[PDB]
This record gives structure tokens, sequence and C-alpha cells, in this order.
């Protein structure tokens, strides 16, 4: 179950909002 | 499935025509078996009349059947065509819409203008151009 | 010839069955649609055959309304000499 | 193998005929003979199918076998004279076990007749070119030496041309690029470069708003998602932040002039975001996180109105129930927000523009939800609960939904 | 129905996995039609022999009489060989060099003026 390719997929392990710059310095 | 629809579109229109005939001076809420048998017999009857007239036309060496071929086929089935004009006179006659064509503009697809590369001598020019 | 005169007058009065539907069945039979009036005459004959069966069934329906059933069809069909078969499988 | 129909069924057939006390051996004799005839017809039908090459088979193939057997092909009727109906196939009866066996003629008239297909046409495509099958839609598909990129240089040039068309400078070029992406199997493997190009364009677009350019980037995203050959899920992680930022981005350009584009940009973003959640759906992988981001923006006080409108549009798209459940607790808060923007003598502030967009989306979504919960009633009472945020228009929207239900 | 389940079993035994749903229904109708016609002939034979209950001899008499009219059967190979050898004996005819299009007599041909009713 833990060995599924979907489990290791980047989308599952990444937070999308943090990645966006959102014009922030 | 389009292939079943091609046969179904005319057959459903025939069922609507049978339903229209029953509504005037006929019956309502008819058995499902009765409608299916009536349409099947009507389809067989139309096919048989066309086949017999075509067989008579082939016997007379004519590609298309004349009215004389059609009436002789009706005489074999004892249709009594003389009563048919009186049937037309009755006001029970109704109008049923013809089935619409699937494509109003036929084929409007332009695909893609990706055709490229030279055409070899062995392949004729009229044949389609090489794939992208 | 009354039928020939009737065919000439059959240019108007489109039949209850659509000509295109009748033509499609005729094309399956191998008969090309040479004359539209001829298609209308064949369509009228087909309507007359169905109407006659319905009229015979209606007389039986009065005896046993305004409902058509396979049981009502069998006596009318018996006069024709054509025997209907009940499915008995559904 | 050899299979025979049950003897008891043969006895029932005799009972319907009225025959009684039939011999048990006679019941066995009837079943063995009937089974052989059914098998013989099935073999005869197979011969017609093999010459036809249909494989699936066509109606009346058994009827052709019956004509070959010199037995009447009619099913469900027989003519004793045999003159009205001959060996021409009856065509069978369209009857099923599921069928009720009782129908109304008027109901059949109500049902619309189907449309008719065009006659068979002949089209030529290249199965193989010089012994190599083309990838087309009609077809099924100690210095070391310097490393070379896996993608062909011509394919990279083709990717560059598609991206230039996708910028949206020419509408025809953008439409052609979208069609090319959808119909090209070879485009697969260029998806990481395409995804990076969209992300680079989106991040620059965040710094200075380019709503028209953003819509063109969304069109490219839709074209990539539709194509089957590429693996959208593998590169989906890059795509999801880019779509989210576009929906919540503040508008640098004047709000009234670009308002129509802004509504279209949010609508395009919400549709792609739900489609991304649909792709590779897994528990708490995409839908839960995106719903959380939309809810957190809406709940926060003094949220930017463009951000609030984007979050509201996303929440409505994910589920019809999700908007309905969320609106009822915040209904008083939504009314307060409209009053707050209304207060003051200046219409220049964007807060009023943001509020009108949020309220319009809420009203249209509310009318079907209200109809689904119950038949519309007490419209004046509903307006009092809204504190006349839309006043008569909200009641009119509920009436319009009732009229649509009556039409359907 | 139980009869339908047995009919499906026959198809599985045949190995025809792919078939029309209507094919099962039509075969059931054929099976009922085939058994009834033999039984109807047999009961008439029982009336001829004055026996109230139908017996195997009447059913066998019904099967042979029904089969001959119902199935003409493919022509026998020995009969085909005899007609074939007689046809083979006839020599092939020579072809005239410029006679014209090669066709059988126009009575056999479907070529004709093909007059049709005048339209008015």
């Amino acid at each position: 179950d833990l060995l599924a390719d979907e489990n290791f997929l980047m989308v599952t392990q990444l937070h999308w909002e943090d990645d966006i710059i959102w014009d922030g310095e | 499935n389009p292939a079943d629809n091609y046969h179904l579109a005319r057959r459903r229109t025939l069922q609507v025509v049978v339903s229209s005939l029953l509504t005037e001076a006929g019956f309502e809420s008819a058995e499902k078996a009765s409608v299916e048998t009536l349409t099947e017999m009507l389809q067989s009857y139309i096919s048989e009349i066309g086949r017999s007239a075509k067989s008579y036309c082939e016997h007379t060496a004519r590609t298309q059947p004349t009215l004389s071929d059609i009436v002789v086929t009706l005489v074999e089935m004892g249709f009594n065509v003389d009563t048919l004009p009186a049937y037309a006179k009755r006001s029970q006659r109704m109008v049923i819409t013809a089935p619409p064509v699937t494509n109003q503009p036929v084929t409007p697809k332009a695909l893609t203008a990706g055709q490229n590369r030279p055409h070899p001598p062995h392949i004729p020019s009229h044949f389609p151009e090489f794939p992208d | 010839t009354p039928l020939v005169d009737f065919l000439m007058q059959l240019e108007d009065y489109t039949p209850t069955i659509p000509d295109a539907v009748t033509g499609y069945y005729l094309n399956r039979a191998g008969f090309e649609a040479s004359d539209p009036r001829i298609i209308r005459l064949i369509s009228l004959a087909a309507q007359k055959f169905i109407s006659d069966i319905a009229n015979d069934a209606l007389q039986h329906c009065k005896m046993k309304k305004y409902t058509l059933t396979m049981e009502d069809l069998t006596p009318a069909l018996s006069e024709y000499g054509i025997n209907v078969k009940k499915p008995h499988y559904f | 193998s050899n299979t025979v129909l049950p003897s008891e069924s043969m006895k029932v057939v005799a009972e319907s005929m009225g025959i009684a006390q039939i011999q048990e051996e006679t019941c066995q004799l009837l079943t063995d003979e009937v089974s052989y005839r059914i098998k013989e017809i099935a073999q005869d039908a197979l011969k017609f199918m093999h010459m036809g090459k249909r494989q699936k088979l066509t109606t009346s193939d058994i009827d052709y076998a019956l004509k070959l057997k010199n037995v009447e092909p009619l099913y469900g009727f027989h003519a004793q004279e045999f003159i009205p109906f001959r060996f021409a196939s009856g065509g069978g009866r369209e009857l099923y076990f599921y069928e009720e066996k009782e129908v109304d003629l008027s109901d059949i008239i109500n049902t619309p007749l189907p449309r008719v297909p065009l006659d068979v046409c002949l089209k030529a495509h290249w199965l193989s070119i010089e012994g190599c099958q083309p990838a087309i839609p009609e077809n099924p598909p100690r210095l070391k030496p310097r490393s070379i990129h896996e993608l062909s240089v011509e394919q990279q040039l083709y990717y560059k041309e598609i991206t230039e068309a996708c910028v949206g400078s020419c509408e025809a070029k953008r439409a052609e690029a979208l069609q090319s992406i959808a119909t090209d199997p070879g485009l697969y493997q260029m998806l990481p470069r395409f995804s990076t190009f969209i992300s680079e364009g989106v991040r620059v677009n965040v710094v200075q708003n380019n709503l028209a350019l953003l819509i063109y980037l969304m069109r490219m995203v839709k074209a990539l998602m539709d194509n089957p050959t590429l693996y959208l899920e593998k590169y989906v992680h890059e795509l999801i932040p880019a779509v989210m930022t576009c929906i919540v981005s503040r508008q640098l350009c004047l709000r009234p002039d670009v308002d129509n584009h802004w509504a279209l940009r949010d609508f395009a973003a919400r549709l792609v975001a739900q489609i991304c959640k649909h792709f590779s759906t897994t528990t708490n992988n995409i839908q839960s996180r995106i719903t959380k981001t939309f809810t957190k923006s809406w709940v926060d006080e003094k949220t930017p109105w463009t951000t609030r409108y984007g979050s509201i549009a996303g929440l409505a798209e994910l589920g019809h129930d999700v908007i309905k459940t969320l609106i009822l607790p915040r209904l008083q808060q939504e009314g307060e927000r409209i009053r707050s923007v209304l207060d003051g003598p200046v219409l220049s502030n964007i807060d009023r523009i943001g509020a009108d967009h949020v309220q319009s989306l809420l009203l249209k979504h509310c009318a079907p939800v209200l109809a689904k919960l119950r038949p519309p009633p007490d419209n004046q009472d509903a307006y009092r609960a809204e504190f006349g945020s839309l006043g008569p228009l909200l009641c009119s929207q509920v009436v319009k939904a009732r009229a649509q239900a009556a039409l359907q | 129905p139980k009869d339908a389940q047995m009919m499906a079993q026959i198809l599985k035994d045949m190995g025809i996995t792919e078939y029309e749903p209507r094919v099962i229904n039509q075969m059931l109708e054929f099976a009922f039609r085939y058994v009834t016609t033999i039984l109807d002939d047999a009961k008439i034979y029982s009336s001829h022999a004055k026996k109230a209950t139908v017996d195997a001899d009447d059913v066998r008499l019904a099967i042979q009489c029904r089969a001959d009219q119902s199935f003409t059967s493919p022509p026998p190979r020995d009969f085909l060989l005899d007609i074939a050898r007689q046809r083979n004996q006839t020599p092939l005819p020579l072809i005239k060099p410029y006679s014209g299009p090669r066709l059988p007599p126009d009575r056999y041909c479907l070529t004709a003026p093909n007059y049709r009713l005048k339209s008015l």
C-alpha cells in the first residue's frame, strides 16, 4: 500500500500555495 | 451507437406512425407486444412488396419496377387497390415529421494544416500528402 | 385507369408515413426511389393494411374498451389467416 | 459440447397446447431434436458472419440461415398462405425481459425520432511510410562524448512554434496550436517543457497583471490536459499552483475595463482546477487541499475581494452541496460585507466591484440549491433573512429557477 | 426464465462468447416454434389412430413429414458430380473478334427501354 507510485508522487508531498511567489520578498 | 441509430431512427418513426393511426378511432394504452408485432409485420410487408415488384421487373428485363409490376404484386396479395383511393379520402390521415439528418453541415472539420515533406515518384500526386 | 389518375394527383397529400422512411425500406429491398408519387402510393397501401387490422381488432375489442392487446389481435388475425405468436419468454 | 432444454419445459409446452399425459421418452425425443436444429442454425449463421467479416454480427443473420434451411425466418408471427410474407426476413421483434409489456401510444409519439447518419464514405490514410508506421490519429499510435537532449531538435523547434502560437497574439494561431496539441501523440514527452513555460509565464503575469495573456495560458493548459498520450498527473503538481494564483490574483489593470476578462479568467481557472482534482483522484491528495485553501481565504477577515471572488468561484465549482452548506452560516456575514462596501460616498474603491461579483455568483448558485431543497415559497421571508441584499432581484431569481423547472 | 438460462448455457458450451442479446430471444422463439409444430402434427396422427394420448410413433411420423417440407437440404455431392461432368463435356465457344460488347441474349439481360408513367 505504501509502495504505490501515487504515494511518492510530487503533488501529494508538495504544498502548492508556498511554491507561488505571490509577489512576496 | 450510431450504427444501431441508423436502423432505429426510421423504425421509431414507423412506431410513431402506428401510434398516430391508433389514436384516431382506434385504441389507447396498447400492449407492448402488439406494437412490436405490428411494426415487424409492416416492415416485412413493405420489403416483400418491393422484392416481388423488383422480381417482376427483372422478369420483364427492366431495372426499375413499373406501376404495372407493383399492382400485380398487390393482386397476388389480394390488396384490392380499388379501395385505396377511398382510404386516402378519409380525414383520419395525419402528417408525421421526417427524421432529421445527423450532420446539418455534413463534414465541416478542416483537420490541421500540418502536411509537409516531398512526394516520391512511385506515390501518385493525387494520393494524400505525407503525414506530419 | 383510376390508379394512374390517382398517382398523378398524389404529387400533393404527403402520406402519414414519411416518404424518406418508406424510401429507406424500399432501398433495402433494392427498389430505387424513381418516383416520389410511387413512394406515397406504397406508403398509403402500408397504412391501409395496418388500419384494416386495427379496424377488425376494434370490433373484437367492443365484444370483449379502446385497448389493443395480443388476445384482441388473434381473432382479427385469424380472419386474415395470419397467426400471431405470444412471446412467453419475458 | 451437447446441451438439451429441460424436459419439464417441453411438458409445459404440451400443457399450453392442451396435450396431456405425454410420454417421458417423447419429452426426451423433443429436446434432443430441437437442440440439434438450434446448433445447426448457429453453425449456418457463423458461415454468413465469416464471409461478412462483421464479427459482431448483424440482425437477421439467423433469418438468412433459416432461409438457407428453407424454413420461414419470421419470428413472433406466421402466415399460413405464405403469399403476404415470404422468405424475406421479418427483422424480428424488439422485445426484452426488462420490458413492462404495457405501453401508451401517445408516450411513443412524445419520444423524439433519432437523426440519420450520412452514407458510407471512403477515406485514405497512410498505414506505413517507407516500412515505418507514422504516429497519426487514424493510426493506433578522458573526455566523454557530449550528451544530447532526448527530444529531437526538430521536435523542440515544433514545441517552440506551438508556444509562440499559444501566446495569443493571433487568435487563429492559438486555435491551431490547441488543435495540434490535442491530435499529436508525438507531443508527449514535451509536457515538462510546456508546463515550465506556462509556470514562467504565470509568475511574470503575477508581478504585472496580464488577464488576456492569463486566459491564453489557460487555453494551452486545457489543450495539454485533453491529449491522452502525455501523462498530465506527473506534471500536475507544477500546474495546480499556477491555476490557483490566477483565480485569486489582484487586478493591476482598471477593474471595470477588464471585469469581463476577470470573470472569464476565474471561470477558466475553476474548471481546470476541478478537472485536475478529478485526474488521479486519491483520498486527501488534491481535492481536500484545494477546498482548504478556498475556505481559508473566504473565512479570513479583510480578505482581498479579488482573492475572495476566486476562492468563492472555486468552492462553487468543486461541489453544488459545498456552496449550499457554506452559504447558510456566512449568510449574515455576506450581508454585512455588502453593507460595508455600500457605506461611503466613493464608488472608485475596488471593494464594491469585488462585492458585486461575489453576490452575483452566490445568487445564481443559490436559486437551484433552494429549488432542490424544497419547492420555492416565502420569497419575502427569504428576502428578510438576506436583509434585502438583492431585494426583489433575489426573489426574481428564485421565480426564474421555478420557471426553468416548469419548462423542463 | 429457466428456458432462457439453458439457452445461454448452450451458447457458453458452443464457445460463442460474443452474440447479440436479441439472438438468445429469437433462438428461444425458434425452439418453441419447432417443438409446437411437431407436437401439432403428432396429435393429428393420434386422432387418426384414435388414441387419446400422443405416443412416440406419432412424434417420429411428425418429425419425418415436417423435416422433408421444412428442410430441402444442400444438393448431394454425387448428384453435383453427374451434372458437373455433363457440363464439362461441352466445349468452350470461340469469341468473334469485333462482335461488340459480349452479353447473353437481351431476354436474359436487364437492358430494356424501361418506360415509366408520364408526370403531369
